[PDB]
């Protein structure tokens, strides 16, 4: 609680100089980046429990992707033949408006689409970068991960 | 036990085997004395026909099998080892040969499943291929390459690059590499009553009348020509129809021999008469 | 009336005399491109060989004109602080400004971008996308991996569409025509195709970058990895001809199946390409800006020089590097033109066959000297001394 507490809270210091108004940029940035990580440390048993369970080799990218490893479920992408995929993926991380295009192909999908594979629309909802507020939603993921999970 | 294809080195100085034993043999004749030198094993099923590419490339040799995949040995020094495989045929792969020297270091491979890869060599140990899906219905047996034919510049001529290939529908299609890169199919030839065996793309004697034959289940050996360049007229004429089937055929380099291999475990030879009808010169063995 | 050719290059040094340089070769190349023009529309089968001639020289004017305007017009700009935390985008930006050799490539690039063909666009396109698989069902999963992930699903039929397309969206993007590829994959309905589109462009900030501030944030911040992956996926059988030419391209790296009918102009350009994506990453990798996650997959680190890709090129396309005029390009483009200039001159004492050689090399003369003092004071007059001969045979000596 405390640490948490601190990541969030406590005052972040940049010991680079630099121009100025970045730097509230680029200390938010180091704040994500600490908070983001210390999520991960301890919904890593969790995520890696459930992965160990996995009998797919697609679901568990979608796992990595909730571990915040990007570049392990890009291999395992590719590993695994799901090449286009893999590209994709690398995209994570990516704040880039690629999320439109995405939503888009997602849209078209659920409007036709008679057959798409479960968990890579997940992938897909995710690199929209809405994913539980949107249509297509990881909303009922709620009850399989933990609420610090999503 | 028994042997499939066997071909002779360029220069003729070694010689090529394999039999169903998953064993690609490399013996050496000098004087008319056979030598092996190595054994390169390395198939999951019987090795089917076998080839050796053009001195110009150093000292290769590749070898196509039942087990899908098909194997290249290269050679450094005594160093016969193999610099790369190829695995991309679901079903076995009936037959393999090279592109004339001139278009480079081509390799056409035919499968069983009714597919045609074109391993084409690059700067290093890369190889892109090329492949041509459901190119035959049930498979494909034979595969042979057109005559390097060539079209104000010091340029290196952009050839046809055409090659045929008879298979298990009956049917002889040959090829031609599109401009654009791809192979399609420039037309078929249905003159075959079952599976065509063999199809061999005679040389040519500089000569324009190219000319292709074909051996198939049905004992029939057709030596379908072409009557000028550029007029897509492939006539097939019949050599003759044994009770049994053939299965291979090859041709002498000057005379445009035939060597009919089928039948009766015997092996004849055929020369076109001054006639036009072919003839039995002799029977081997 | 043809023949009156002669007067429109001299034509526009009347005015240079009265006005300005730079226009002179922009001139040359607007006037050859009229030439190629009239034989070209309607004319005896010989004229055509004569056309193309004149097309080449419009291209060569326009390469001249492009690569001595930037390094002569150079004018000492102020140089870019870069800082660690600034992104991968905003240091290939300072690496294009800074390295002169590097961006000269890039001019050349565009340049021979500009002169590329495309076919006309896909005409009746499907409504949708692998709609004879989907009607043909069978196809688990839409997803473009679905084919990589598992055999023989996809109809024949959509295997050939999949062919035009991914063979106009190449053509496309050797053109250039990046946005216009981007505009094709989107309305084609390739929507994942069109991702990988977007997977070119580097991540800047405008926040964080303050240098080219723009409004959103752009680009993906793993480029390595996207690079990688979409090498890795070049590589993977089992896709189109045409569509692993292109990652080809996007990783940097070389293709076969399609570079059989590559010329030297596609050639030159593909082989620059590679030059150029290796040099980027390895002034990235020195910056530190990479990642070691990243570095998935080995590549080819080694970048040669631009002397060595032409002579590469050269072996492998000897006719159109035999060519009179495209040893020019060429040469342009390593900077030693008034070597050849000099070199061309001693051949006069077979140029003589060529008629637009000897009236090429003068004309550029001419120019460079304008433009720079250069060349050598000898050459130039055996040039013209040469070039008036040919007037008066001509009998145009009114312009002498």
């Amino acid at each position: 609680t405390w640490t948490l507490c601190e990541a969030l809270w406590g005052h972040l210091k940049e010991l680079d100089s630099q121009l100025n108004e970045p730097r509230e940029y680029i200390q938010i940035l180091e704040r994500r980046r600490a908070f983001s990580r210390w999520l991960s440390c301890t919904a890593t048993p969790q995520i890696e429990e459930e992965v160990s369970l996995k009998n797919s080799p697609v679901e568990a990218v979608f796992s990595y992707l909730t571990g915040k490893r990007i570049s392990e479920a890009c291999s395992l992408a590719q590993q695994s033949g799901d090449h286009r995929l893999a590209l994709l993926l690398s995209q994570f991380v990516g704040s880039q408006s690629v999320r439109e295009l995405l939503t888009m192909q997602l849209v078209d999908w659920h409007q036709l689409q008679a057959f798409i594979q479960d968990e890579r629309l997940r992938i897909f909802a995710l690199l929209a970068g809405k994913p539980v507020q949107l249509s297509e939603k990881q909303i009922n993921v709620c009850s399989q991960l933990d609420w610090k999970r999503s | 036990d028994m042997i499939h294809d066997a071909q002779m080195d360029y220069y003729g100085t070694r010689l090529a085997t394999c039999s169903s034993d998953r064993s690609v043999k490399i013996f050496d004749v000098r004087n008319g004395g056979q030598i092996l030198i190595a054994d390169l094993r390395g198939h999951e099923g019987p090795v089917w026909q076998v080839a050796w590419a053009h001195p110009m490339y150093g000292n290769i040799l590749a070898s196509c099998s039942y087990d899908r995949k098909v194997i290249i040995w290269r050679e450094e020094n005594g160093t016969w080892e193999k610099s790369h495989e190829h695995a991309g045929h679901d079903s076995s792969v009936n037959s393999v040969c090279w592109a004339p020297h001139d278009y480079g270091l081509i390799l056409a491979c035919g499968s069983s499943d009714g597919a045609i890869s074109l391993l084409t060599y690059t700067g290093e140990g890369q190889w892109e291929v090329k492949k041509i899906n459901n190119a035959h219905t049930i498979g494909c047996n034979a595969v042979s390459w057109a005559p390097a034919v060539v079209p104000p510049s010091g340029q290196k001529p952009n050839y046809i690059k055409r090659f045929a290939s008879g298979g298990c529908d009956n049917l002889i299609k040959l090829w031609k590499e599109e401009e654009d890169g791809q192979w399609k199919e420039e037309q078929k030839l249905e003159a075959h009553s079952d599976w065509v065996r063999d199809v061999a793309w005679a040389p040519s004697i500089g000569l324009p009348t190219s000319t292709i034959a074909s051996c198939s289940q049905d004992g029939r050996v057709f030596i379908w020509t072409c009557d000028d360049a550029s007029s897509n007229t492939w006539s097939p004429k019949l050599l003759h129809k044994f009770n049994d089937v053939v299965w291979h055929v090859s041709w002498s380099i000057t005379a445009n021999i035939l060597a009919v291999s089928g039948g009766d475990n015997k092996v004849t030879l055929w020369k076109e008469s001054v006639d036009g009808q072919w003839v039995c010169i002799s029977d081997v063995n | 009336a043809s023949m009156s050719m002669f007067s429109d290059f001299l034509q526009s040094f009347l005015k240079h005399s009265s006005s300005t340089v730079f226009d002179l070769v922009e001139e040359y190349e607007n006037i050859c491109g009229s030439q190629v023009n009239i034989l070209s529309k309607i004319k005896f089968s010989k004229t055509a060989s004569m056309l193309w001639l004149l097309q080449q020289e419009m291209v060569t004017w326009r390469l001249l004109a492009s690569l001595y305007r930037d390094r002569i017009q150079s004018a000492e700009e102020e140089s870019v602080v870069t800082a660690v935390n600034a992104s991968e985008k905003t240091v290939v930006e300072a690496l294009f400004q800074r390295d002169s050799l590097v961006r000269q490539s890039q001019l050349v690039v565009d340049w021979l971008e500009s002169i590329a063909k495309d076919e006309i666009g896909i005409e009746y396109a499907k409504s949708v996308y692998w709609e004879n698989t989907l009607h043909t069902p069978l196809v688990t999963e839409l997803d473009p991996d679905a084919p990589i992930r598992q055999k023989m699903p996809l109809d024949d039929l959509d295997r050939e569409d999949e062919v035009r397309l991914l063979k106009y969206l190449f053509t496309l993007i050797r053109a250039g025509m990046t946005e216009e590829a981007q505009r094709l994959c989107k309305r084609c309905g390739q929507a994942w195709r069109a991702a990988t589109l977007e997977g070119w462009k580097l991540y800047h900030d405008p926040n964080v970058n303050g240098g080219t501030e723009l409004e959103p944030v752009e680009g993906n911040p793993y480029r390595r990895i996207w690079k990688i992956s979409c090498w890795r996926m070049a590589e993977d059988e089992l896709f189109n001809r045409y569509e692993r030419a292109i990652y080809a391209a996007l990783s940097g790296n070389l293709k076969q199946l399609l570079p059989v009918c590559d010329t030297w102009e596609d050639t030159v350009w593909a082989y620059f390409r590679v030059m150029v994506d290796s040099l980027v990453e390895q002034e990235i990798q020195t910056s530190v800006a990479t990642l070691d996650e990243t570095e998935e997959l080995p590549r080819l680190g080694a970048n040669w020089t631009l002397e060595k890709v032409f002579e590469e090129l050269q072996a492998t396309d000897l006719e159109e590097n035999q060519e009179h005029y495209h040893i020019v390009q060429k040469f342009l483009i390593l900077g030693d033109i008034d070597g050849l200039m000099d070199e061309f001159s001693k051949w006069l004492s077979r140029n003589n066959l060529p008629g637009h050689l000897l009236r090429f090399m003068t004309h550029l003369i001419l120019f460079f000297r304008t433009l720079g003092l250069q060349t050598k004071e000898e050459v130039s007059i055996e040039v013209l001394k040469t070039y008036i001969q040919l007037l008066i045979r001509e009998k145009h000596t009114n312009l002498i």
